[PDB]
């Protein structure tokens, strides 16, 4: 019983991009080249990260509902329905050639 | 990858029994313009229910629904609005000064913190309100209020009064969904907002008592006299009101739809079957439709686009498919296990293999091959095939008109998407490749052996095509041997496409296929017309 | 696009005195220097005398201003080349300092409903500017759930007041973090800013005390440009006089817009 | 693999609505807290006129 | 009050039934389920009897599944592969 | 270190020292009473820290030090931190006062004590000055000759000794280099100490509220220099002061370094 | 003269040995004493510094190099140590209720300690390592602490009833705290008349030098329960005057100031 547990403010995302930008460049190339050949699946991904949280509540879900929204995620449903009209019956636009 | 929709389908399929769990412990078209402005006006209630005695103890002091009917001025007109407020998921301590009759005991009593959730149903009588049947899109943008606990004494007949005072919980708005009004004759849709409640520093206390510094709010005086409490905001709201001909845009929806009943669906796919084509649809069926993919493209219903994977999966682990495919398993692991007491019912072929049971026979070889080729189906989504795996076919065919057809709705794609996947080539051929020797099979009881590089008929060595279509990698009849042999004589084929052909490679299909070759248009089309529904 | 060139050509003629006879020049002086002049035709004076410069007599505007504040409030500089003449005082420091943030540098300004929504600022030069007779603001930061930090969301004696019967006001906050606010939207408009590149076409002239002006909010740079002018004063015709002498150097220190 | 993780991202996608009915559901079929009372017993005064 | 242990004894039974069941195990019918993929569904649609309107067996399964040896050491494998990735000042430090 | 350092043009190194220490940084704030005063909140030091936590830095990292005055500050400050803002309002009656304090916290000074009694001193470079500290120091200076008699004055008659310093807490004296000065001074109430300019100090920042640049940190009149670690600032209010360094404190960060010399708490290193 | 960084160092071993810096490091360095007002109560002489002075001049040491500088007590020395010579002597006497705190003085004077603020008002603070310490100066100094959860929740504590807080100190002039390492901690303090400050332990001071006048050796410079070591500067006498005391530390002062190395920081 309190006022209220507040939650402390996070960052400024240009600052996390700073952060990024000061690891720029140290990371090895044999053990990335390593590391990109495992299927790092959701449980791998997001296990390791920081080792400390209670709330646990599906933060690849958190993820999720961010990442479809998004150009990548937005282009591949556009071209898909490009691919279907195409097929079906669809005129090619004047500027498509 | 085509097929791995429906793999993925059958896989995910867990999530339907989570799904009914979340629903039982619960229970052309156009586009309207919604973010409108809005102002709220609720309040509470209360529920007290004293006990018996000399009048010193109480035995509820809980919450209740609230109901409230007001009217506000918007865009110049003074609109009648009318709100419904409730709240879940409370705390409820009790107060106890002994067991005798004349100790102050309050023996429940409700108080709503954090973990607590209000709803206020909302209506009123614009355009919105009676236009909100089909939507695709809902969010609102409110303020936040302050709701505060007043002052309140308890009757005791006899001594001093208790003082319940202080309490306070901020409001702010997250979460809108619909609900509906039920009224005598007719019904009301209505739009349901949800408040998070945060606590604030004054701390509620009950004088003359062992409580002092509790934080929250009671239900003995919610609203400290005020009339009501008022947040202001807008609501955003998207329609999918079911305009014509580009004009004559409807108001109040003005439409009724499907729910009064699959005979005219039928009707419409039999109508959108033969206008696919043939170069882009082969372009298509080499895609992974995953789940995002195959469902971003369908402009759904705000329910639909909550509920429709799990929909169409809900069914598509009923049918016929996924019961084969138990069935094979099954049969598998019961063959694996149950050798001591052998199953021995048949085995064409080198030793006993589920793939090679013949059974429910209601030409000897002809029976056999076609029994034999009713599991290179389940061979297809079992991946263990090379070629154009015609579920996938199936699939780009159904990606392609579920695309287009204007007849699709959240109780009509399930068991839409089943009959696709069941009656969709119901017969189809495969072949397996040994020794530049190829072993051919179809449902409908055909079978076609022959060589690679020069096209003439042999024996079907059975018992050898078993051991092989058994283990090794199996492939599809697009190209099947009729046509193939068609081909090898009219349009003559030289060796590397003759074997991309008997591999079904999709590069030389449409290659064929943009050289414009009618030996190849011919059997695709009679596909396309076979996956008809 | 991009554009080509060479160091072999050569230099051309003096674009001065044709962009004098087609261009326009606007002063902008104080209603004190009206008054210690006290004449009716002091504009035809200097119309006269920047004829000879090669001005012509249709191609110079004066538009008076009583104070420095009424000026701020929404100042519509339409013109080819605009000179301001703008008084020193101690008190109005930081209020003539963002008169020159806001004309010197060009906004690409969008409006602002605060009572439906909440903003944020993202960058360094989204900034929020608001005008008016008389502007009180106040701002409470929030957290990721909405709640209210040193604030209370509804009570507004608890927010933070950054402006007090301010006309002009140039506001920035913490970039990241989304703020609710409090403002006389009866007397004062409020608007998110971005600011582009700088306006070329003003210039800036301080009559009295030292260079004080920092555009850069950042307190990092302090930045002196080329039309943030300076001069002593004991009389004004001096100051015009000079203004009228040393025009030519004004105009090469401006240069016409792009937009 | 490693770009599996990401299409296995667009794959379950789904699951958010179902998070989102989730978290509509059981805020209107959430069971009211019960508190359990100390050791004590919370006693005071008797009536005093 | 809690206790301290449950379900060993099933266990262990299970565990006869599972040693005793072994032997009766055929080889060629195995190889030709080994290259089954058998998904969720394939897996547990397939159960003696579906012995009563059961929970949801794929979260079942699972919420035992991520706390033992092989997903901890597959958490570890790739916290490791990360860690090394990270840094070049530390010199291969794992020997 | 006598030793040397090597380098490139070409290469992209990435190899370099990695280290803990307290947490990855410090800061400390030095704003006056008048601040606090026209925002009248007891919450607005959890709200900057709160606010900072969003440019990064965690939640004890930053620290407020409220100073009354501006010779209050200077009289003894003691900063021991890894990074030091200093607000700092304008007033043209205390420029001299507001520019000694720039020329004490942002250089770094060796300083022996003196014995005006028994002994009379002398400076030798262009950077061996005289600063004093105390309540209220009253200083007065007789240069002497070859013969170690006065010049415009009189070794008995204090009264006949120029004065340099009246009613101030913080003075910074240079005179003539070359010399034997007697001194008198209110030993009682302020201390007085020989001392010598060094590299400059990188980590502290000097941030002028109000008026103009005008802090003549060296001593010599041709210099006049201002410093990339010397900001001004144009307020009306100080929440918005607050807020505008907050928001561009990676700037004042980037400008600041921290220590090389060593780890001190004054503003001074003490050598006997 | 690259100072900020640190660089390779490099030598031989066929260099021969250097003349003694003795006999200049005396002349062109400082010695202060420490001598606690006993001393002088006991000698009841006005000129035993001139005569230790000119005692100190047949060592070397010549006469305005050395500095005398008493200390009532052994808790007002504690309050604010400001040791700034070039070589510092500090003699102190034994008392067993007095232990503890003339430990933390050793552990404070002996070592070199990185000392950044603290606000206690605001913060909630942990700490990292074995050696970040939180010392507190002043004239009484009542410390309590309450240790938090993952949750920020108190353990045998309320984050408002301060009588429920864990007692550390009671009216102390020094203290030393380590708690653990990994907890957030609330802070009671008499922040009017104490000072805390939380410091890290870098390597030691070899500047000073205790000399123990009377009991065994007890200091326990290291908090750590397992060194309990005894460092090159931490002497022992016994005495039963002071005359002999200061005799013995001047005809050794030359073993003392070996023991001693002018300071790196
Ligand atoms: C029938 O389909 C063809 C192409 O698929 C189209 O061109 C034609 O217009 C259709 N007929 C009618 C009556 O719409
Ligand atoms: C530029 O000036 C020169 C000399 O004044 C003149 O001869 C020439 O004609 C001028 N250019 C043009 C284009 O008239
Ligand atoms: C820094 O590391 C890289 C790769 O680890 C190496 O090539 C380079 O030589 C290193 N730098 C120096 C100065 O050796
Ligand atoms: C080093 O010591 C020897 C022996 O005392 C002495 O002869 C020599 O002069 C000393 N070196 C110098 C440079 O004085
Ligand atoms: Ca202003
Ligand atoms: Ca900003
Ligand atoms: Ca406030
Ligand atoms: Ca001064
Ligand atoms: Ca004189
Ligand atoms: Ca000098
Ligand atoms: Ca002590
Ligand atoms: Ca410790
Ligand atoms: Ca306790």
């Amino acid at each position: 019983n309190s006022v209220t547990v507040r939650q402390d403010l996070e960052r400024q995302l240009g600052e996390l991009r700073e952060e990024f930008n000061a690891l720029s460049q140290e990371i090895a190339m044999s053990q990335l080249i390593d590391l990109a050949l495992l299927p790092l699946d959701m449980f791998s991904m997001f296990s390791g990260i920081k080792s400390t949280i209670d709330a646990a509540k599906s933060m690849a879900t958190s993820v999720m509902k961010k990442f479809k929204k998004s150009g990548l995620a937005n282009s591949v449903s556009t071209l898909t329905d490009s691919l279907s009209d195409a097929a079906s019956s669809i005129s090619r636009g004047a500027s498509i050639r | 990858m085509a097929s791995l929709i429906y793999r993925q389908l059958l896989t995910n399929s867990y999530t339907v029994d989570l799904s009914d769990e979340i629903q039982e412990i619960g229970s052309l078209w156009k586009e309207m313009q919604y973010n409108r402005d809005i102002t709220i006006r609720f309040k509470f209630a209360s529920s007290i229910v004293k006990s018996g005695g000399l009048g010193y103890k109480w035995s509820e002091i809980s919450f209740k629904p609230a109901n409230y009917q007001y009217t506000y001025t918007r865009d110049g007109e003074e609109v009648t609005a009318h709100t419904t407020c409730s709240v879940n998921g409370m705390n409820d301590f009790n107060f106890n000064g002994g067991s005798l009759p004349t100790d102050f005991v309050i023996s429940r009593y409700e108080v709503i913190k954090e973990n607590s959730y209000v709803y206020v149903d909302y209506w009123d009588d614009s355009q919105a309100f009676r236009n909100m049947v089909y939507v695709r899109s809902l969010a609102a943008n409110l303020n936040s209020v302050i709701c505060t606990g007043g002052d309140y004494s308890f009757a005791l007949p006899v001594g001093q009064w208790p003082v319940m005072t202080g309490g306070a919980v901020s409001l702010h708005s997250a979460g809108v969904t619909l609900s509906t009004q039920f009224t005598d004759f007719v019904s009301l849709n209505s739009l349901r907002f949800r408040f998070r409640l945060t606590v604030e520093e004054p701390s509620f206390s009950i004088t003359r008592t062992r409580v002092s510094r509790l934080y929250g709010l009671p239900a003995a005086n919610p609203n400290n006299g005020k009339e009501y409490y008022e947040v202001a905001g807008r609501f955003s709201l998207i329609s999918l009101v079911p305009s014509n001909d580009d004009y004559q845009t409807p108001i109040t929806n003005s439409v009724t739809v499907r729910q009064d009943l699959l005979g005219e669906l039928r009707e419409e796919f039999n109508a959108l079957s033969q206008e696919i084509a043939m170069s882009q649809l082969i372009d298509l069926a080499l895609l992974p439709l995953d789940m995002f993919s195959m469902f971003s493209g369908i402009k759904s219903t705000i329910d639909a686009a909550k509920s429709m994977a799990t929909s169409v999966m809900k069914k598509f682990k009923k049918s016929g498919l996924a019961n084969s495919v138990s069935t094979l398993t099954d049969s598998l692991s019961d063959a694996a296990s149950s050798i001591s007491r052998g199953a021995s019912i048949r085995s064409v072929g080198s030793s006993a293999s589920a793939w090679t049971d013949v059974s429910t026979q209601i030409s000897s070889i002809s029976t056999q091959t076609s029994t034999i080729s009713r599991r290179l189906r389940l061979k297809e989504m079992a991946t263990q095939t090379e070629g154009m795996n015609f579920d996938d076919i199936s699939a780009a065919v159904l990606k392609t008109k579920i695309d287009r057809s204007t007849q699709i709705s959240p109780n009509t794609l399930p068991d839409i998407v089943t009959e696709a996947s069941e009656k969709f080539i119901p017969n189809r051929a495969y072949r397996v490749i040994n020794n530049d020797e190829v072993f051919e099979a179809g449902t409908d009881g055909r079978f076609f052996a022959y060589r690679v590089e020069t096209f003439d008929e042999i024996p079907f060595d059975v018992q050898k095509f078993a051991d092989l279509v058994t283990d090794s990698p199996v492939i599809s009849a697009i190209i099947d041997f009729k046509t193939l042999k068609n081909l090898n004589d009219n349009y003559g084929i030289s060796r590397q496409q003759a074997f991309n052909l008997l591999r079904s490679d999709p590069r030389v299909l449409r290659e064929f296929i943009n050289q414009d070759n009618p030996i190849i248009r011919n059997r695709i089309e009679q596909l396309i017309m076979q996956c008809r529904l | 696009l991009p554009i080509t060139g060479s160091m072999d050509t050569a230099y051309a003629n003096s674009t001065q005195e044709e962009t004098f006879l087609t261009s326009t020049l606007c002063l902008y002086y104080p209603t004190e220097a009206a008054t210690e002049i006290n004449d009716n035709s002091w504009k035809d004076t200097l119309s006269q005398l920047f004829l000879t410069k090669g001005w012509p007599t249709g191609s110079v505007y004066f538009k008076e201003y009583t104070d420095i504040a009424s000026f701020s409030v929404d100042p519509q500089l339409y013109c080819d080349y605009n000179v301001v003449l703008m008084k020193y005082d101690a008190t109005l420091q930081l209020d003539m300092s963002e008169l020159a943030d806001l004309i010197l540098n060009e906004w690409l300004c969008n409006p602002m409903d605060i009572t439906l929504y909440y903003y944020q600022q993202t960058d360094e030069a989204n900034k929020w500017i608001s005008m008016g007779s008389s502007c009180t603001i106040k701002v409470c930061p929030l957290n990721t759930q909405t709640l209210g930090i040193g604030c209370l969301t509804t009570d507004t004696a608890t927010f933070e007041e950054v402006a007090t019967a301010e006309k002009l006001v140039i506001t920035d906050v913490v970039d990241g973090v989304n703020h609710k606010l409090d403002v006389t939207t009866a007397t004062c408009t409020i608007r998110n800013c971005k600011k582009l590149g700088p306006r070329e076409n003003v210039a800036v002239i301080q009559v009295g005390g030292s260079d004080v002006l920092d555009i850069t909010a950042d307190p990092t740079t302090a930045p002196q440009t080329e039309r943030m002018m300076r001069i002593n004063w004991k009389k004004w015709w001096q100051v015009f006089y000079t203004v009228v002498d040393y025009v030519n150097q004004i105009i090469q220190a401006m240069s016409k817009r792009s937009r | 693999m490693a770009s599996l993780i990401y299409r296995q991202l667009l794959t379950n996608s789904y699951t958010v609505d179902l998070s989102d009915e989730i978290q509509e559901i059981g805020s209107t079929k959430t069971q009211n807290v019960t508190i359990n009372l100390g050791p004590f017993a919370q006693t005071g005064y008797a009536p005093v006129n």
